[PDB]
RNA sequence: CAGAUACUAACAC
RNA sequence: AAGUGUAGUAUCUGUUCUUAUCAGUUUAAUAUCUG
């Protein structure tokens, strides 16, 4: 008694969402409604793979983990004593990585894929 | 200028450019959380301050390098390619009905006016150093311990009603410093290297600047 | 297996062993909110009993910080039976 | 960045308002609650004004407040319901001038919430328990007492759970030094959502039932329930002992009931309306709040309407038993 | 097998080189139980799937008929028994109706484990009896049980009144109440009658409580009992309501006023265990009284009480004192009516060494004496006892020292006058130098009596002090042992001010005794000194610091756990309040030992050895100490590894983060995947350690996490996920959103591991950031997995999803998404779009 | 085994791309980026 | 070898078979067996 | 599962949003602000909005399917 | 009633090397009959020996007790017999 | 489905 | 010569099944099991 994904692409505001998989669920066209709203995010790609997560990432030589450069320039990673510089890594030089915005998951190959503001503090 | 700040009834906020030459009004960034906005004041050209139904205050940014000159097309989440960030959230703990960028003194420092449905008025004023800053912090630290709510709710937990509480500090509890039993004054103001007086002092002090 | 009834007015206890010890996570780690019992879980030879082993009970039992901030204290009665 | 908060003005709204003496003192008290703020008034009954004694931010949401008083007591405790998952009992103190919490009695998860009680409070008249209670399915009792050093002192929970049952409201019932009994008006919502025609849900009636609390085997017994014939927004409790016939009010659309249990027979009485009223003619009316004022010789009860109109109410009995329910429109 | 004879050949080939000598269905279900009681555990769990749901092919009899020969086999093993009920009770709930024929034959072969006192047979027993008891009506059960309710053996009435309270343990107590109404006035048998008033008992003593909303009616299927010529019933009924009152206490006196006058009759007319059980009634219900019920009840017990006082019955003896402590122990009774009426005869006759001789009068009479004092007061009760401390049997003095061990360690001194004191002291003093054997009650009490008296033994200390260093100079083992604890519990009145010069003789003494051939002895020896750097300065002790830490050093790699345990505290307490009077080289070289410790079997003596790897970093700086635990990750030793993670964090506690931080990124880089994970279980201790302290350096580690999170080894990401839960429940309301939802892009991917350690931490971290992230984040992650087509992704978003709910139900009212209303369903929220 | 793990048992079919038979429920999926 | 390997975290990897080794020791086993003969093959 | 309000893999549409909107209208009755702003949007009474709110728990989104 | 682990035969480490067949039996002797005992002459094994008891509760009562144990400047390191240990050096 | 190995839980003794 | 037990994972080794043409049990789908 299902729609088939031809009848269920056209009876929903947003079919691109629409995948092959939808039209088995107990309700697809609240599946289909849930996909489409604003800041949702997808449910992760590998539930329906056979090899489990990450499980596939062999085979392959990868570097040493790369510290921040704030630590890298603390020169530790040469000693292996200066607790001032080592007190203004972290208080001082800490920059903020690169973070990810809300939604965008990882997976296998994610990897190798008036102008003033309002507010601010004053300069010390 | 060209930018215009949509409230949704519940989508938040929605940054839109009207393009002249072109007559064009171009959907440009959107918020990442669901806000049921119930007022909206502009506190400089990136940023926005949002009330909404359930008691909050935030302050939403468009982050640097946001460009506002923009089937095939899907965007972000479903929603716009570029995203606010939220910088600032607090549960007010009534519903607040308008906000007012405005010093109500003169000679005064600016501060953000909000009023509420219970007929309360407040202010949300920014801290001018990391020295006042940093202070108040540990004031509202230790009195969040040394004197938990009258009724048994954690404040931190109150602050954060519906959002993780960001970037605010409780003037409302740190001034409940006055309040205590001598002896607690005593103890909290060993724990900050101060003496009460000085800590009093602190705290009418910022209460002074932004308005009476 | 936790109780997980109403909590009375009934103070959890801790044997020397199991002492520190968070009742619903095991952290060492900042005692915070005195852990309660269930009347039936204080009763008779259950006096003073510990909430984690059923020792003789000789330090009060408590969530940790982390248990209180997650609201883990207010599941009900914690002894393990 | 980084922003501090203060209030300027504080809330002046009123949610709760409730009636004792906090000072111990013969002079009356009133503790309000402005939602987020708890505020003790005095009212001067030489100048007829109203000062403020004391503000307290109480950072959370005041949900319920009752006075009560142990018997044999000259003070009255605040008993607070809130978002916080613990019922806190308060004791005004006049030299200090602060409310210091005498006990909080945690039980639940913070927040208003469906199933955790904090919305409705009673207490017994006598002060001996209090029973705090949610919208569904959770109601909790808790027995109050004083030690050998004459402070108050606090039971473990009794539960009274009911599953799929919703409350519309509780009071606690004046039977003088009998077990004491609460009075829900219950509706249990089952059957609504087990039939597809919705006929369940329209033929759903809303009960009275009354709670008692054995204090002697130390449980609360589901002692007796009624269906009524319409729905009770609220109810007030009827003075009892020796001070009235004890029993309930149960305030529903058009109409204001008098029932208790045991040979009492319904007495219900139509709330009356304004002459020549301007409003639909489809709208019912229904009581929004209430008092009652107590003498040594009688009672009787002011109740307000939606449109504003206090009506005076009292009951005539015959020995133990209400025979009619009286109203005298009294201002507005 | 293990302690047969062992040829010199056996023993010869034990040894290295280098060694100087000085139907079908039956047999189905016989294939799968032989797969459950032996084979691998998947084996027996596919055998316990067959046989469960089969039983629906086998039917009760058959399956019945074999499993019960089985579990009466005389050789089988607790465990395999276990299994056999964990069997049974799963074909019991798939049998359900198909068991009432057979519940009889069941039930007899079941009836004695109700009886056996080993604690598992026997709640298996009860378990295996209330699956029964669900699994069949209760009017089956009746009809199976109500033949031996009137069995002549009182063994088999026994039995099935114990099975009749299980029974009333599943089906409730309204369900078998008419049954017991019935068989409690059965006139044509008393044995029936009396199995009734047993099962009531029974039903009591297994209850306990959950009694009250129903104990009117149980006592009132009694009461009659109490009244009848059968002096059994009488006696028994009388048993059956001191059950009953016992479960109730303290609530409940209404429901026993029909019983209290046919027992206060029984009371004046009984004699023997007859009135032994009357006077337990009275015993258990007096406690439940208010005070004017409970004075008068007292003293209507004395006329007769007083008199079994004079009773050779040892049954009769144990119950006159614990009547005497219910009644003095009961809150109302007059304090001056126990000291002028109970007390003399009391002493006269109970207070005499012929009551030390049995272990089970013994513990009657101190346990009573001492609830006679917490009532009464403890020096009226302690100068009755006192004098004989100098009486000469050993047994009976330490009864006396035990019983003023158990009233000062409650009550206090302060009771005492100044020659009473004189009077404990000396005689303390005597039963602590004139005993033969080494006893643990007359260390306690001679240290509890100091320790309670406390200043007040200033005038005592020379002598004190010069006896127990003259039983330290003993030659004996056991006896120095015995001194050097009380020199360890006593340390707390040698506070005083005057008392730290003799605790400094102490002090050289047991340096002496540091050579202790005994590992027991030495133990007690540091035990001594642990206490003595606590009372006094590590200047102020006599033995230098400097001069100690040396001879601590072969102590600490000592290997037994008594002297482990002890040096470890010891030097740790040096370590933590005495740093500065030892050289940074000694205090490395005790790292190195410390390394050792972490091999330890007990986690106290682990637990003491990572907080002194931490002690010694304040004093001698991070960088060290962290260079040598960085080392030890490389051990194999998950147990040793795992502690050495604990002191990582423990040092980044005590000296800041920022010290210890970059080094142990350092180690992440080295590629040993136990170095890579003990650095992330660090990481997670350090989070757990520092609380708010994590936002200064959420930001540093989290493109560690994130490598971790993309990490192929499960560890990696299990560990990972710990550390995301703790540094985010560590870093709420101070920010850093931002990264902490990066960290969620990584985490949430893993919600499909199916490994319990890994999803269980999965589910930590998410826990974690619900608090830090927010409800309305969570929600989001969550939307589009609840109604996807596979039931796998559906089971594990609603698992997430009720941890948000229940956590968060309040803030996610705001955070519900639009849902569009359906033709025949309204669901959008009218009110929340309405506009001011 | 590997014929009935990677679904080659199945033989789906799209007339877009002129009733041509991937014989995979992944080859299929790919397929409606891609050239026929 | 040209397919042995050392990953990352100190096991060993076959280049030919995608395999994981926890040693040294594992490798030749998984050397002298099916799959790997038949990517050999 | 002991909790009302949770959730699990054969939860309809029906049942979840009957939860939404049981959880909502009391999230009204406790917060005072959302009712005041209720009370003023529909121009009534506080006691009869709450009223109006109790009378909707009962079947908040029409019958089940 | 004892674990698996527990065994007659005690290896010790730590022994003076001047150590007497005589000490060796009053050391261990105290715990119960002697099977025998054979004690390290080599470069490799001095300063360990194999102490066997006629009955295993004997040596769980040495064994508790005698590890520790002072003889000397040292403290005895006893264990009970591990076979894949005590061939260790094969 | 069995064997070998590695690992997890401040797991326990 | 710092051992053993409990609960649970992971990885090599040696086993990993030709089918017509449909139905059923199942599953997201396949596979599995039964005609
Ligand atoms: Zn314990
Ligand atoms: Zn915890
Ligand atoms: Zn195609
Ligand atoms: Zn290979």
């Amino acid at each position: 008694n299902r729609f088939t994904v031809a009848e269920l692409k056209q009876l929903v505001a947003r079919p691109d969402v629409v995948e092959m998989h939808d039209v088995t669920a107990q309700d697809p066209k609240l599946l289909v409604h849930l996909k489409a709203t604003r800041n949702s995010v997808p449910v992760p790609r590998h539930w329906c793979f056979k090899r489990k997560y990450l499980q596939g990432k062999r085979g392959i030589e990868k570097p040493p983990f790369e510290l921040p450069d704030f630590i890298k320039r603390t020169g530790i990673q040469e000693m292996r004593i200066d607790y001032q510089k080592l007190h203004d890594a972290f208080f001082k030089w800490q920059t903020k990585p690169k973070l990810t915005i809300h939604g965008d998951l990882y997976y296998e190959g994610k990897e190798f894929e008036d102008r003033t503001p309002w507010g601010e503090l004053e300069p010390s | 200028g060209h930018r215009v700040i949509v409230s949704d009834v519940q989508e938040s906020f929605i940054w839109v450019r009207y393009k002249r030459n072109e007559n064009q009004l171009i959907i440009f960034a959107d918020d990442t959380y669901p806000r049921w906005v119930t007022t909206a004041s502009l506190l400089d050209y990136d940023t926005v301050a949002g009330a909404d139904k359930f008691g909050n205050i935030c302050v939403v940014r468009l982050p640097p390098n946001t460009n506002d000159e923009v089937l095939w097309d899907r965007g972000l989440l479903n929603g716009a390619s570029q995203k606010a960030e939220v910088i600032m959230n607090y549960h007010v703990g009534e519903t607040v009905l308008s906000l007012q960028k405005t010093t109500l003194i003169p000679g005064g420092s600016e501060s953000l006016v909000y009023t509420t449905l219970s007929g309360g008025i407040g202010i949300l004023v920014p801290f001018t150093s990391h020295e006042d800053h940093d202070f108040f912090q540990h004031v509202e630290m230790h009195l969040r311990s040394e004197h938990p709510p009258l009724c048994g709710r954690d404040h931190l937990s109150f602050r954060s009603y519906y959002f993780p509480v960001k970037n605010v500090i409780d003037g409302d509890l740190c001034e409940q410093f006055n309040s205590m039993e001598p002896n607690k004054q005593k103890n909290v103001s060993e724990e900050l290297d101060r003496t009460p007086p000085e800590v009093s002092k602190k705290l009418e002090d910022i209460r002074t600047r932004y308005a009476f | 297996i936790f109780c997980r009834k109403q909590a009375g007015v009934a103070i959890g206890r801790l044997c020397e062993k199991c002492d520190g010890k968070c009742v619903i996570c095991d952290s060492y780690v900042r005692p915070c909110t005195l852990v309660r019992i269930c009347d039936e879980c204080n009763y008779g030879s259950y006096q003073g009993r510990c909430v984690i082993c059923g020792g003789p009970g000789v330090s009060d039992a408590y969530y940790c910080k982390e248990c209180t901030i997650q609201e883990k204290d207010r599941d009900g009665c914690p002894k393990i039976v | 960045m980084f922003l501090y908060n203060l209030t300027l003005q504080r809330a002046t709204g009123i949610s709760f308002a409730i009636h004792g003496n906090f000072s111990g003192t013969k002079q009356q008290e009133i503790v309000v609650s402005r939602g987020k703020i708890l505020e003790l008034l005095r009212p001067d009954p030489n100048t007829g004004k109203v000062h403020t004694l004391l503000t307290v931010e109480v950072f959370g949401v005041i949900r319920s407040l009752m006075a009560f008083r142990l018997t044999g007591g000259t003070k009255d405790y605040i008993v607070v319901g809130s978002d916080s998952g613990r019922i806190v009992i308060l004791e005004y103190q006049p030299s200090k001038n602060m409310f210091e919490k005498i006990h909080q009695e945690t039980f639940g998860k913070s927040g208003c919430r469906r199933i955790v009680p904090g919305q409705f409070l009673a207490v017994d008249p006598k002060g001996r328990a209090v029973m705090i209670s949610a919208i569904e399915k959770q109601k909790l009792v808790y027995i109050l007492n004083r030690d050998a050093a004459a402070r108050l002192t606090i039971s473990s929970p009794l539960e009274a759970h009911k599953a799929n049952t919703l409350v519309y409201h509780v009071v606690g019932v004046d039977v003088g030094f009998e077990n004491p009994m609460f009075a829900c008006l219950e509706m249990d919502y089952e059957e609504a959502d087990n039939d597809p025609t919705g006929e369940a849900a329209a033929n759903t009636q809303q009960t009275l039932t009354f709670y008692e609390l054995d204090l002697g085997l130390n449980h609360v017994v589901r002692k007796y329930s009624e269906p009524l014939e319409e729905h009770g927004n609220f109810l007030i409790t009827v003075p009892g002992g020796s001070d009235g016939p004890s029993g309930v009010l149960i305030c529903s659309e058009n109409y204001i009931t008098y029932k208790n249990f045991g040979d009492q027979p319904d007495i219900r009485c139509p709330i009356p309306r304004r002459r020549n009223d301007l409003d639909d003619p489809e709208r019912g009316m229904i009581f929004v709040c209430s008092a009652t004022h107590k003498t040594k010789s009688m009672f009787f009860f002011l109740a307000q309407t939606e449109q504003g109109d206090i009506f005076k109410i009292t009951l005539e009995t015959d020995e133990d038993m209400v025979t009619e329910i009286r109203l005298k429109y009294f201002d507005t | 097998e293990r302690n047969r004879p062992l040829s010199d050949e056996e023993l010869d080939a034990m040894f290295p080189e280098g060694y100087k000598v000085l139907e079908q269905k039956e047999r189905k279900i016989m294939k799968l139980l032989l797969k459950i009681k032996n084979g691998t555990p998947p084996m027996r769990k596919a055998a316990l799937r067959q046989i469960t749901d089969k039983a629906r092919e086998f039917g009760a009899g058959p399956l019945f008929n074999q499993i019960l020969p089985l579990l009466m086999s005389p050789t089988l093993e607790d465990q395999e028994r276990h299994l056999l009920v964990k069997v049974i009770d799963r074909i019991l709930y798939k049998l359900d109706d198909l068991v009432r024929p057979y519940v009889h034959k069941i039930l007899v072969v079941i009836e004695p484990l109700l009886i056996d006192e080993d604690y598992y047979a026997r709640v298996e027993g009860r378990e295996i009896i209330s699956n029964l008891a669900k699994a069949a009506g209760l009017a089956t059960m009746i009809s199976t049980m109500r033949p031996d309710i009137d069995n002549m053996d009182e063994y088999v009435r026994n039995t099935t009144a114990r099975a009749f309270a299980v029974v009333a343990s599943a089906l409730g107590i309204p369900s078998l109440l008419p049954f017991l109404k019935a068989v409690c006035k059965s006139k044509k048998s008393w044995q029936a009658r009396h199995t009734g008033i047993k099962i009531v008992q029974q039903i009591a003593i297994l209850m306990g409580c959950a009694i009250l909303p129903h104990l009117r009616s149980l006592v009132e299927i009694i009461e009659h009992g109490l009244v009848d010529e059968q002096q059994k019933v009488r006696t028994i009924s009388a048993l059956a309501i001191a059950a009953l009152a016992e479960a109730a206490t303290p609530y409940g006196i209404e429901s026993f006023d029909s019983v209290l006058k046919p027992l206060w009759k029984g009371i004046r007319q009984h004699r023997g265990k007859g009135l032994a059980a009357f006077l337990k009634a009275i015993g258990y219900l007096i406690p439940l009284m208010d005070a004017e019920y409970a004075n008068y009840y007292t003293r209507e017990v004395m006329l007769i009480l007083i008199r079994e006082f004079q009773s050779p019955d040892e049954e009769m003896k144990k119950i006159v004192l614990k009547v005497v402590k219910q009644c003095c122990g009961t809150d109302g009774v007059e304090a001056n009516y126990i000291k002028t009426e109970i007390l003399p005869p009391f002493f006269k006759h109970f207070w005499q060494h012929r009551m030390a001789l049995d272990r089970r009068n013994y513990r009657q009479l101190v346990d009573t004496t001492v609830e006679l004092a917490n009532k009464v007061g403890a020096a009226e009760i302690i100068s009755r006892i006192v004098d004989d401390l100098k009486d000469e049997a050993e047994q009976y003095r330490k009864m006396v020292m035990e019983t003023i061990e158990k009233i000062m360690g409650n009550l206090g001194a302060a009771d005492i006058d100044h020659k009473l004191e004189e009077q404990l002291i000396d005689g303390i003093l005597y039963a602590f130098q004139e005993q033969t054997t080494e006893d643990s009650v007359m260390l306690n009490g001679f240290g509890t009596v100091v320790n309670a008296l406390g200043k007040r033994v200033k005038p005592y200390l020379p002598q004190i002090c010069g006896t127990v260093l003259w039983r330290l100079n003993n030659k004996s083992a056991k006896v120095r042992q015995q001194a050097a604890d009380l020199i360890s519990r006593t340390a707390v009145v040698m506070k005083t001010c005057q008392e730290e010069k003799l605790m400094g003789h102490l002090g050289v003494v047991l340096y002496e005794y540091l050579g202790e051939e005994y590992p027991e002895v030495l133990g007690s020896i540091l035990g001594a000194l642990k206490a003595i750097v606590n009372v006094i300065g590590m200047h102020k002790m006599t033995p230098p610091i400097k001069d100690l830490l040396p001879r601590l050093t072969p102590i600490l790699k000592n290997r037994h756990e008594k002297v482990q345990e002890n040096c470890i505290d010891l030097v740790g307490r040096i370590a933590d309040r005495g740093a500065e009077y030892v050289s940074a080289r000694e205090w490395m070289r005790i790292c190195f030992e410390l390394l050792e410790l972490l091999k330890a079997h007990k986690k106290a003596i682990r637990r003491a050895t990572v907080n002194t790897f931490g002690y010694i970093a304040k004093a001698i700086g991070p960088h060290d100490v962290l260079a040598t635990l960085l080392n030890n990750l490389k051990v194999q030793e998950r147990q040793n590894r795992v502690c050495t993670t604990v002191a990582i964090a423990i040092v980044a506690e005590t000296c800041s983060p920022f010290t210890v931080l970059p080094a142990l990124m350092n180690e992440y880089r080295v590629p040993e995947l136990n170095v890579q994970n003990g650095v992330l279980k660090s990481l997670s201790f350090l989070f757990e350690y520092i609380g708010e302290m994590g936002k200064d350096y959420i930001y540093a580690v989290t493109p560690l996490l994130e490598d971790a999170l993309m990490d192929r080894d499960l560890v990696h990401r299990q560990t990972a996920s710990a550390v995301v839960q703790h540094m985010s429940l560590g870093v709420y309301g101070f920010g850093c959103e931002d990264s902490l939802n990066h960290l969620l892009n990584y985490v949430w991917p893993n919600v499909f591991e199916t490994s319990p350690h890994v999803i269980q931490a999965v589910m930590g971290a998410l826990e974690g950031l619900r608090v830090a992230i927010g409800p309305c984040r969570m929600l989001q992650y969550c939307l589009q997995g609840l109604f996807h087509p596979a039931r796998k992704v559906r089971d594990v978003y609603w698992k997430i999803y009720n941890s948000i709910y229940i956590g968060s139900q309040d803030a996610l009212i705001a955070h519900y998404p639009r849902i569009y209303n359906d033709d025949k369903n309204t669901y959008i929220r009218y009110e929340l779009d309405y506009i001011l | 085994w590997l014929y009935k793990l990677h679904g080659l048992n199945i033989n789906y079919n799209c007339e877009i791309c002129g009733n041509y038979t991937y014989r995979g429920p992944k080859a299929f999926q790919r397929h409606f980026a891609e050239w026929r | 070898d040209p397919y042995f390997m050392k990953n990352h975290l100190g096991s060993y990897e076959c280049k030919l078979c995608l395999t994981l080794h926890n040693n040294e020791g594992s490798y030749l086993a998984h050397t002298q067996g099916k799959k790997h003969q038949t990517n050999l093959a | 599962s002991k909790y009302i309000g949770t959730g699990h893999a054969d939860t309809t549409k029906w049942e979840w949003l009957v939860n939404q909107h049981r959880d909502s209208y009391c999230s009204y009755m406790g917060h005072f602000d959302l009712l005041n702003y209720f009370a003023i949007a529909e121009n009534e009474s506080k006691a009869r909005v709450r009223f109006n709110l109790m009378e909707k728990m009962l079947q908040p989104c029409g019958p089940p399917a | 009633r004892l674990p698996p682990e527990v065994n007659r035969i005690l290896y010790i480490r730590n022994l003076p090397y001047k150590i007497t067949a005589e000490e060796m039996y009053d050391i261990f002797g105290k715990y119960g009959p002697i099977r025998q005992i054979r004690v390290g002459n080599t470069p490799e094994t001095r300063g360990t020996a194999y102490v066997v008891y006629e009955d295993i509760f004997d040596a769980k009562n040495a064994c508790d007790h005698l590890s520790g144990f002072n003889v000397c400047n040292r403290y005895l390191v006893v264990l009970y017999y591990n076979a894949n240990r005590a061939f260790q050096k094969m």
